[PDB]
């Protein structure tokens, strides 16, 4: 034993677990482009060329992706940006008129994907109003009930709620993200490349924030992703539990390649005073229809690399694929945003066939919305006005969501199908390396010190 | 590390260094905690909500030194001595092994007691200061 | 009360109190001026209302002490002699009985005089910070 | 200008006196910077804007000074040799010619690196916080 | 022509209304500085100082 006395250390680094209301920073000089942007602030404007960072030797932290209190506070950041943005934008009510449609016939020839509307809508004055048309491109308007004619369609917006129009200044795009923890807090980082999604995490790191997490909506599979370091991961909160969702890494992209041939032309409806209304009016080219295209030779590899790694935690089962089960046209579908167009491709390839991972172009038709049930599920209604000519995509494909079908198979099968619906998890693929603890600086802990003794001044131990 | 010029993020390397390799560049994180790196929107009411928490934290921690008289001090002394059930009265040989973030776990029930002490040793000081010696 | 710990509602029993038996636990009340028990809607914005408030009548309190040279201290004799217009010069006699609560009452109209003095006793010394004598 | 009480404007036109002059009366800077002058509409939101900034200006400035080993004096000596790089080795002939708002062009750049060695001041005194005189 | 100039009315932006009496002013942020010399000398194992 020794003599020894207190002593206060205020300055100590020494981190508690906690949950904060996170700033966000944006990469560049994209806060000058960002005030004109919604899945971005008005503006996430930095102050220093983040992200440095550090790494803490011996230490060693608990981490937990599926508890994380970032993802929570992500989500209800950008649904909430998503209301503010979308607010002041003109407002749908003064459609839902009783649509008399027929068929949309085109140069020598008729599109099959959509129906030439016509119906009364009012000028500048109330009193008066005016016959007008407009192509909506999609089938998916409610034939009006209540009658035999099966001329005559409406809106799906006002049997549920009315919609509000996305403006066209505002741009839809995934900007890449940071965020930045207050003062009083620092941002964990897991260096560990083989982290499976929850459990120590032995080579640890702080940063100012978080790199460059951009914001992009999709279902079944996820787009213009971070990839794997080493090699393909697969997290999961408990594989044996059938539910939950088995999120996957890839370890290089499969780029998709894909488009919207036609080449439509916007109209400018006037529904109300300083009120505009933006609809497809015309084509003024050849009709193919979307489509996308995914490398058969790169995707097909895909499947083999990732159908051993799940076989390894289940052993001596050859692992299947399969279309999805059911749901809404957002999930059943993989559904994504670009260039202003909400696509919904039916995965006419990315399902098919055994694949035991012991080794022993495919075309998807994608239909198209304008009203969108927004991929958070249940609320907002918004109509994407139309995009003037063609649109093209080229994203890396990064990461599949799946889901299993249990529980009395055949003991040598089991049978995986896509999954989605849900925003957090495209996002808790991405945001999952990190955490936020408080710096708590620590005070008592003995020393050989002494006491003060009548006041003199000391200051050597 | 030792060293002062330094980065916030050049210093807490010493997270799971020794508590003596620890207690020197202890002046960083006390320069850190105060502002760091921080129409109306979401980010725009969080930088509300998040700086005056910063301060609010900031606030609390020195208004503890303010009263046990270690005011402006980064290490210091106090005169209460170290009752044994709180630790074994041989940290001057361990703390060469443990680093601060191990330290912490083994005070943590008994830290809000230990603050008592140091307020009462300020009133040590406090009951001496009406009586006598302070006529000068 | 004597004591130090207690409760913020542990100690204020003093308000009645003698003005010595008052100058002892005075730690209570400065640790409680900071914290206390503190979609958008009232209480939202009150919490950023009356939450800055706290701070900042807090700090003006901390900077008279920092400029008087009494930083720090709960307890701090100055260099200003008693004017016996303020108040008679046996109070000595007197703060057996009075409370702090009515002592104000008497110094009320003096007391923004008064840091006047307390700011020339402080600039004795700024006079005496500058030039030759410290050679130490 | 001789005589501290005063105003905030009735010092500050030491800004164009000698620069020796304008260490007296150094307070009232001191007590300004703290709060000042200061259905919700624009004024209301600003109260919060502007107050928030103001008080955090003020916690960066006072822990310089607590870390420097300044804490709570307006006039500081520091352990530190003044390099004949940052400016010639006579500003005590000069100081009755310049006046502080002409002194600040000369050490623009060289601020931040002295501030530096102000820390390493310290830490002569952080290295002096281990070693052996805290058994007196 | 050389020895002819000619002026008329302007307006339109009210920004130039309140210029022509928000002119005299400036916003300056107080900054106590860096550092100065002096002629004083290393403390000596924390001892407190009058004058220097």
């Amino acid at each position: 034993a020794e003599n020894l006395w207190v002593t206060v250390y205020y300055g100590v680094p020494v981190w508690k677990e906690a949950k904060t209301t996170l700033f966000c920073a944006s990469d560049a000089r994209a806060y000058e482009k960002e005030v004109h942007n919604v899945w971005a602030t008005h503006a996430c404007v930095p102050t220093d060329p983040s992200p440095q960072e550090l790494v803490l030797g011996n230490v060693t932290e608990n981490f937990n992706m599926w508890k994380n209190d970032m993802v929570d506070q992500m989500h209800e950041d950008i649904i909430s940006l998503w209301d503010q943005s979308l607010k002041p934008c003109v407002k749908l009510t003064p459609l839902c008129v009783t649509l008399i449609c027929s068929n949309a016939t085109v140069k020598n020839g008729t599109v099959e994907e959509m129906k030439n509307c016509s119906f009364n809508t009012t000028t500048e004055i109330r009193d008066k109003e005016k016959k007008e048309y407009a192509l909506f491109y999609k089938p998916d308007i409610v034939p009006l009930s209540e009658t035999n004619n099966t001329s005559e369609y409406r809106l799906i917006n006002c049997n549920t709620s009315a919609c509000t129009q996305a403006c066209p200044k505002v741009t839809f795009e995934p900007i890449p993200i940071h965020y930045c923890a207050p003062a009083g807090y620092a941002i964990l980082k897991c260096n560990d490349e083989t982290f499976n999604g929850t459990g120590p995490c032995s080579n640890v790191s702080t940063v100012q924030c978080t790199h460059g997490i951009r914001p992009v909506v999709s279902t079944q599979l996820l787009l213009n992703g971070s990839l794997a370091e080493k090699e393909i991961v697969i997290r999961s909160e408990n594989l044996t539990n059938n539910a939950k969702i088995i999120i996957v890494h890839l370890h290089t992209p499969v780029e998709i390649v894909c488009t919207r041939p036609n080449n439509n032309t916007r109209k400018s409806v006037r529904i109300g005073p300083g009120q505009t209304f933006y609809a497809t009016g015309d084509i003024i080219g050849d009709i193919k229809q979307a489509h996308c295209n995914i490398s058969e030779e790169k995707w097909n590899d895909t499947l083999q690399k990732v159908g051993i790694e799940l076989q390894k935690h289940f052993p001596n089962k050859t692992i299947k694929y399969n279309q999805s089960a059911g749901g809404d046209m957002e999930i059943t579908t993989h559904s994504f945003n670009c260039g202003g167009e909400f696509f919904y491709c039916n995965t006419s390839n990315l399902f098919n066939g055994t694949y035991n991972g012991t080794y022993i172009t495919i075309t998807l038709q994608c239909r198209i919305k304008q009203i969108i049930n927004m991929w958070q599920g249940v609320g907002r209604c918004m109509y994407a006005p139309p995009i003037a000519g063609n649109i093209t995509c080229r994203s890396n494909i990064t990461g599949l969501l799946l889901t299993r079908d249990g529980g009395t198979n055949s003991n040598e099968t089991e049978t995986f199908r896509p999954a989605g619906g849900d925003m957090r998890d495209n996002w808790r693929s991405e945001l999952y390396k990190y955490k936020v603890v408080k710096i708590e600086p620590l005070g008592v802990a003995p020393t050989r010190c002494k006491r003060r003794v009548v006041g003199r001044r000391r200051r050597r131990r | 590390a030792v060293g002062i010029g330094a980065v916030f993020l050049g210093f807490l390397g010493a997270a799971g260094s020794t508590m003596g390799a620890a207690s020197m560049t202890l002046t960083v994180q006390a320069r850190n905690l105060l502002s760091g790196i921080v129409k109306l929107t979401v980010w725009g009411i969080k930088q509300l909500q998040a700086r005056v928490l910063a301060v609010e934290r900031y606030l609390r921690d020195q208004q503890l030194l303010g009263i046990w008289g270690c005011s402006g001090k980064l290490i210091c002394c106090t005169n209460v001595p170290w009752n044994s059930s709180w630790s074994n009265r041989n940290l001057s040989e361990i703390w060469d092994n443990m680093t601060w973030l191990q330290w912490d776990k083994e005070i943590s029930n008994y830290t809000q007691i230990i603050y008592g002490l140091l307020e009462e040793s300020q009133n040590q000081q406090e009951k001496n200061e009406q009586d006598l010696l302070a006529l000068d």
